[PDB]
């Protein structure tokens, strides 16, 4: 529950319409119609998941919302779908090369949804008599509508004595593998043994007895691959990125796997999506890779911001809009984002003081939005918090304009930074 | 069903009995010469007798020089191996460049090798041990064998009512004898009595490609001596050398085909993005090429006369140099008219399961001549999303420009 | 602390690690040995040194060896998935179950018997087969031990032997998995 | 050992009940405005409301602003954590930037976490009180309780415990006298060792004779412990346990610092939050100072822009000293402060002016007395004319020396000839210059 | 003895005065250098200056590396001598200044004066008494007796699977091993075992003799840079990087130079200080001139020669900074630059006929003069190389010696540098 508000929390999702008609001010996001109908759109394909190997570059000047508008399409496309936010400076790793990195960081926004039949018995140990030698044993599981005695063997009986089960302990015991899964107790152990004192919990299904086809859908991404490349997997899977695995026998043998499981019912794909911010750091190198690894099935939807016009592209020599060579840039539709207005800027302040929980007054409104509109948005909100912050210590119940024009000449903006930076302090 | 994919469409190359280019067929359109050379050259690699030849797909962008690659393999077909590549691929940090270039190409080439696998199966009625007598009862009959020590096994493997089948170089424990009836709850799950006899010898065909063989001679983990799973015990790796890569492997592939044990199947390695890698790169193609053991390579540059990179210096066309430019065939291919833009704008609109209005496709059309024929083949989707959305089932002329409204393309995000 | 290395909700890790496991090694071999026909006493001598060394600290056991996987089993859940005769068949035992009443399941071949084995045991209901192999003598026996014993569910048979030992019924439930529409066997089949 | 450091005064930023500045700001001097805002960004911090906000310490050199950022750190206490960094740490040949800035990240970030276990211990009486047989089956022979005589050093305490507990017992070597750690729910019993009341002299033995304990029988053991998330981490990536671990050749190279964003993240965010809303800890988010920002690589500055938007990231303090210069990592890319223009516009500038000349006399005054030298006022005013002739810093650095001559010279004060000797004998670099 | 480039090169060839012959032990010509070297040579043997540097500098083709080979050989193999190139320096898995190190370290040598005695005796004998006391036989070709040893050594043998009749090596201080089969093996006319046999051995029941083994500090180095074995540590695979990253000095190598000293003063060890030579300086970088011009100036640096081929250039990783043999003004102060002359065309001759005396080759009058001028045409080593392929033709055509036409035409069908690069205009 304690997780500070940062910069994206003010939003909380795209607001659209049944009709994906954008509204002015929904979900904590304010004007920018034509993007955000955009990021609507490209979510209910990503939804649909029909098609492979789509993408999207969200461009704009900065302060336009590009990161604003990622998390939101993060945010509305809810859990049961991976969606994996990475920097472009993240995929130089110097035991891992950049087109390993983004073989990694397509396959870990697929997701299967892997189907398993279970048959539990569950209820109500009345009874656990075990004779141990120093072989044989019974079960009374109690519901509340029925019991049953079971016979324990020997494997069982071990199983049971290694996760102690007391008398009126709630398990779940899978009868396929039997692995003993205690769930709580139903009552306390004698009100007279001076310890173990802990709460009782609620009875068992009726039919707990034998569940007979329990499904539990186990879900995991297409990074499973760290599974196989090495006999220990969970090192890879958890620190290790040194994970330099073979792609012949593994990409194509886990993909053909795949394809089976969805052939005959065991699993289901479900495309996921891959933000990469800042793609303009990526080597040229990787947009040659992302240009042929984007045109495989298994492709998920590249989104990707920018926040350049004509610039160099890196390593390399020549220019090209945003960053990006010209054939990745022509494959791909771009997104433009339209700066905010005054009004709009003002709405997102004062989104952004009811997220901080933050009052002020029309005049603080008024000459914040100005300051805004002058400097930036996001130095809009770092005002805001600086001054919130002044008034809690001037002991005042609301921020009003002495508050945020002494916060705006306590802290500077880079253009008056800049300006105060003739003293030549160094070069 | 299958989700779409950008190449999904294209079905093979839809050449004429003579290999007369059809104006559109097996989901291609257009680009007939570039067609009927890549007729002629599945030709040669079903032919299997010409190694270390290679072909250049060079042309300009969109003409679908990937999209021809993946028809050519798909004509092919699933048995010869085909293996796609990247330029940027080659470049590793734990495996020298050459180094990759070279597993690529070996593991482009395919092997089917033919084997007769002797499995024991059956309930182990008796354990009793260095060499084990085991006893495995089936359905036919029991059987005492007088297995090896290296097969016996560590886990639990109950010396009674345990199901066993055991090949020769590993056991699988397949589950508990059907006992089902001695306890009413045991852990333990139970399957019933193999009916097959307890030695049976059953001949598998099964393909491999030579790099596979050559990673696993590399870095072994079979055997059962405490070194090898102290060898394999962590940190595995690349770099297989040339003494073992060649010598050994090729002698043990030419003696398992001359004796009827393998058959050999050459195939094919699409090196696309070829125009972005460094001069180490062509050199050591230089040579691979020049070899009787080198498969067939297919490439797809797409730039021009551009600055090879490795050296920032010299320029040369496709961006590959002009001894290497020479030894690979150049495949020239046109670029799309407004005519079969909208036509393949059609068959991908039929693939991918949109249906378009007339009027719909003529601005598709427009707006690809204009733009670029991929740009509106991505706006193809969000158009038929739109359509959904309104609750149209066909897309009409103002969803599409609705759309291209929406999303602008590189060209006019450059212009602003 | 614990964690689920995935984005499943919550799993037991070892289940995690024993559903995913598609690939198997394509072709490993065993270890290379170098043949010189002379086998100097030291080198020889020194290796054996270091395998009697490395095989004392034998209370690691190395966790079962970690051994490689070679066979690659296909799953049990293809025997059901493979005919919808065989889900139908699992949707009704499961009823029957649920209202506690035997099945008597009659079948025609022998490899359809094995697979409604492989089956039962996918559903772990305990069955008695009675086939052509087991004697006249072994037939009476077999019956006699699913008679009177409630905890065999499923009772298997040929159809195509005599069956005339057969003498008392549980729960008079048949289920007819194949039609044979044959002159002779059908009608004394549905006779009997 | 004092061992006093370069500058090692500054105590806190000494704002006024009121937040304005003062001269005698418990060891800094001058600098309102920048202590001002300092203090603005202390009290965001002890908010603890928001995250991933940044402040760069622009400035002059010689403006402090180390001392400066020391100070707020003192100011926040050892309670939060205060992990400081430069930008040269972040180049690891083993690890890659990012990740490290990210480890670093999380280090930044505190998290207390309590454990209170009740426990019984005390010379052991064990003895089984015979009991009919189960009640519920036939006759025979059982055990319904199992009576432990724990005897503690205050007193004595009979604890009539489960009889299931029986075969923990008699697992360890658990004999009447000697010392055993129960535990109320798990119960299992760990045998401290037998009582230094038995340790006879002439009996040779170490570890296995432990004393009484001290106290009731039953303690509630209250330990707290304080772990940043990176140590969470680290301890969660590597194993432990069995598993042929042992191994020197394979595994010696512990240096595996590689990380991943699915175990960083997820998992153990989750649990951290489990322990927060559960009353088991108490998060702690710090501050990052990051000194010579300007350092670091473009690569670098294009993760922190995207790090900061995340709602765990912690505060960082940036702390440039260079001006208008090229951005590492970039060809001919001159922006301000040689940070890119996107992330300044990010963080909130502090600006530093220069040190007054009486500002300078009062630094190097208030430097001596850390010192413990006492200077006479010429010598004084000659170390604060030099030092408003070249860098501030080269005046501090003449005290000791000074010190140490006039100590050799027979006399306690620094003299001014003192100072005027230490400057022909040592001297800065603008007048170094002259080559 | 697959005469190599520098075969004939058997001395340096100065005379009892120290002045260096017109022509002898190999050389031609050159009287200043190898002045020079012969002067350095006695400084190397002298033992008691450290670190001292020497510069070989001269033209290509002057015998620089001649030169160092001559010091080399006058030496002699009692000194440790280090072949070295700079490009052995950029090391993958070792930092450039760590194998700087290690070259300088190997480049010292130290040899241990020991006198050890063995103890072989008969295993048939072998009779144990008390664990705690053992007693085994001797049988030797030259005397039989018996040996008293401390039960360690018994464990030691027992260890190893004795058997009666083999022959055991038992040293005073420590170690054991086996000889399997003292003639009885074979006799009983069981087959083998994978191990040969041996008869026993003549001599003595117990022998001895004065040991003296040449051990470099960079050996002892790599000694100490490993857990030595032995118990679990012993744990050893592939792939093993013996050469480790680095080893600390103060702490490692400081130990190593005070055990050294140690059993120097007490007479066990003496030191023998080597050379070092470093050819193709110009290819090091500066951060590797840096600390070169200061290791050598350590009370344990040994002399080191140097060699820079080309002339004054840009200096390696520097790419603005040009100084005069691609060595830093830092590093070439200090080091003695002997400089190389040119070799005249009659010292051209006479270094031909000298290898083709050495290499076997017998020339003509005429067929030494044509390959002469051959080689001031374009350089010396055009017809160094020349002259292997003349013989060869020669011998080809039926003719022991080397004539004018079989010189010309083997002329005319390769070519030099100077020639290539004529017709490359094309
Ligand atoms: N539509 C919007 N609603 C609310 N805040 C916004 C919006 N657009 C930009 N911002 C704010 O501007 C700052 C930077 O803009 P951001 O959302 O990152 O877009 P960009 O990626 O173009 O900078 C952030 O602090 C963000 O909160
Ligand atoms: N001959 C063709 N027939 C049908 N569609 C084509 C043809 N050539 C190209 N395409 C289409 O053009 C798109 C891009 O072609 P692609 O193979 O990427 O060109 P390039 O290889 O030059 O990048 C593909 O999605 C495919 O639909
Ligand atoms: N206001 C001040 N009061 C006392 N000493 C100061 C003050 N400002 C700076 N100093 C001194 O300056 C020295 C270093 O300052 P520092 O924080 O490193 O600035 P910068 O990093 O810009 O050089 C410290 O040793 C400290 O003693
Ligand atoms: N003084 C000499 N007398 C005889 N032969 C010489 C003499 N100097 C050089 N040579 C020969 O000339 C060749 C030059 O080789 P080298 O010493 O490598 O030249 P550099 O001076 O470039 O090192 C050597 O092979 C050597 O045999």
């Amino acid at each position: 529950r304690i997780e500070r508000i940062g910069a994206h929390s003010h939003i909380r999702g795209l607001g659209l319409d049944d009709a994906l008609e954008p509204r002015q001010a929904s979900q904590g996001m304010v004007g920018q119609l034509a993007a955000r109908r955009a990021a609507g759109v490209v979510l209910e394909m990503i939804r649909e998941g029909k098609i492979a190997g789509r993408a999207v570059l969200i461009a704009g000047q900065p302060g336009t919302g590009k990161t604003a508008i990622a998390m939101g399409m993060a945010q509305a496309l809810g859990p049961d779908t991976p969606f994996t936010a990475i920097a472009g400076s993240e995929i130089f790793s110097l035991e891992m090369s950049k087109t390993e990195a983004l073989t990694q960081a397509f396959r870990r926004s697929i997701g299967v949804r892997i189907k398993e039949e279970t048959e539990i018995i569950e209820g109500e140990v009345v009874e656990i008599q075990i004779d141990r030698p120093a072989k044989v044993g019974k079960l009374t599981l109690k519901t509340t509508e029925m019991e049953t005695i079971y016979d324990l063997g020997t494997k069982m009986i071990e199983s049971l004595t290694k996760d102690k089960v007391q008398a009126g302990d709630v398990i779940t015991i899978d009868k396929a593998t039997g692995k003993i899964s205690k769930l709580g107790r139903s009552f306390t152990r004698a009100r007279d043994y001076d310890a173990m004192g802990s709460q009782t919990k609620f009875v068992q299904c009726p039919d707990g007895e034998l569940q007979k086809r329990k499904e539990v859908v186990h879900t995991v991404s297409l990074h499973e691959i760290d599974v196989i490349n090495s006999r220990t997997q969970g090192f890879l899977a958890l620190f290790s990125g040194d994970t330099g695995e073979i792609k012949s026998e593994v990409r194509e043998q886990i993909n053909a796997k795949v394809a089976e499981w969805r052939e005959e019912g065991k699993a289901e794909i479900i495309p996921g999506v891959l933000f990469i911010d800042e793609v303009h750091m990526l080597d040229i190198e990787s947009f040659s890779f992302l240009n042929r690894a984007l045109e495989s099935d298994m492709a998920p939807v590249l989104i990707m911001a920018t926040n350049r016009g004509i610039t160099r592209i890196r390593g390399t020599s020549y220019q090209s809009p945003h960053g990006i060579p010209i054939d990745l840039l022509d494959r791909l539709l771009i997104v433009s984002t339209t700066p905010y207005s005054e009004k709009d800027t003002k709405q997102i302040l004062r989104i952004r003081c009811e997220e901080e929980d933050v009052e002020m007054s029309e005049d603080a409104y008024t000459v914040l939005t100005r300051i805004g509109l002058e400097t930036s948005l996001r130095y809009a909100i770092q005002l805001i918090t600086a001054a919130s912050l002044v008034c809690r210590k001037r002991k005042g119940t609301e921020v009003q304009v002495d508050d945020i024009k002494r916060v705006y000449s306590l802290f500077l903006d880079e253009s008056r930074s800049t300006q105060y930076m003739k003293e030549y302090q160094d070069a | 069903t299958q989700r779409i994919a950008s190449h999904s469409h294209v079905k093979g190359l839809g050449l004429d009995e003579s290999g007369l280019a059809k104006q559109a067929a097996s989901g291609l359109v257009g680009q007939e010469n570039a067609r009927e050379a890549c007729g002629v050259i599945v030709e040669l690699i079903k032919s299997k007798k010409m190694a270390g030849r290679a072909v250049l797909l060079a042309g300009p962008p969109g003409t679908g020089k990937t999209a021809l690659a993946l028809a050519i393999a798909q004509e092919l077909g699933s048995k010869v191996p085909f293996c796609p590549m990247v330029g940027s691929e080659v470049y590793s940090t734990e495996i020298k460049k050459t180094e990759v270039l070279m597993e690529n190409f070996r593991r482009a080439i395919g092997l089917r090798i033919k084997e007769t696998k002797e499995v024991y199966e059956g309930e182990v009625t008796e354990l009793t041990p260095s060499h084990v007598i085991i006893g495995l009862k089936t359905a036919k009959g029991t059987k005492q064998l007088k297995l090896d020590p290296s097969i016996f096994e560590s886990l639990q493997k109950e010396r009674v009512e345990a199901g066993d089948v055991i090949y020769i170089a590993v056991k699988r424990q397949g589950r508990c004898d059907t006992y089902a009836t001695e306890f009413d709850l045991e852990a333990e799950e139970y399957v019933p009595l193999p009916k097959g006899d307890v030695h049976k010898k059953k001949e598998i065909i099964q393909d491999v490609t030579l790099h596979d063989l050559d990673v696993a001679n590399a870095r072994p983990q079979g055997g059962q001596d405490i070194l090898s799973m102290m060898g394999q015990l962590m940190k595995p790796k690349k770099t297989e050398i040339t003494d073992k890569l060649r010598g050994e492997i090729n002698k043990v592939v030419n003696k398992y085909i001359d004796q009827g044990i393998a058959e050999l199947v050459p195939g094919v390695l699409f090196v696309d993005e070829v125009h972005m890698l460094d001069i180490e790169c062509f050199t050591y193609l230089h040579r691979a090429l020049e070899s009787s053991i080198a498969p067939i390579v297919i490439f797809a540059s797409n730039r021009g006369n551009c600055v090879i990179r490795g050296t920032e210096d010299i320029t040369s066309p496709h961006g590959i140099p002009l001894d290497l430019l020479d030894r690979v065939m150049i495949i020239r291919t046109m670029l799309y008219t407004p005519q079969e833009m909208k036509q393949i704008i059609k068959i991908r609109a039929q693939t991918e399961g949109i249906n378009i209005s007339e009027e719909a496709l003529n601005h598709l059309g427009e707006i690809g001549t204009k733009t670029t024929l991929r740009y509106s083949v991505q706006l193809l989707t969000p158009a038929n999303l739109l359509a959904k959305i309104n609750g149209k089932d066909s897309i009409e002329k103002e969803h599409v420009e609705e759309i291209s409204e929406l999303f602008y393309d590189a060209k006019s995000s450059a212009k602003i | 602390l614990t964690l689920c290395r995935c984005g499943e909700s919550l799993q037991d890790v070892i289940d995690r690690v024993a559903f995913v496991i598609p690939p198997v090694v394509a072709a490993p071999p065993s270890l290379r040995v170098p043949r010189p026909p002379p086998l100097y006493s030291h080198r020889m001598r020194i290796l054996r040194q270091g395998l009697r060394e490395h095989a004392a600290p034998y209370f690691q056991q190395l966790r079962q060896t970690t051994a490689p996987r070679l066979l690659q089993f296909p799953e049990l859940r293809l025997v059901q998935f493979d005919s919808g005769k065989l889900e139908a068949l699992a949707i009704l035992l499961q009823k029957l179950k649920s209202e506690g009443r035997r099945v008597l399941i009659l079948s025609q071949m022998i490899l359809m018997l094995d697979i409604l084995e492989m089956f039962l045991n996918f559903h772990y209901l305990t069955y008695v087969r009675i086939d052509e192999n087991a004697s006249s003598e072994q037939r009476q026996e077999l019956m006699r031990s699913f008679n009177r014993d409630r905890r065999i569910f499923c009772a298997i048979l040929s159809t195509h032997s005599r069956t005339t030992g057969i003498n008392l019924v549980e729960a008079d439930t048949v289920v007819f998995y194949d039609n044979d529409l044959n002159p002779v066997m059908d009608a004394k089949a549905q006779e009997w």
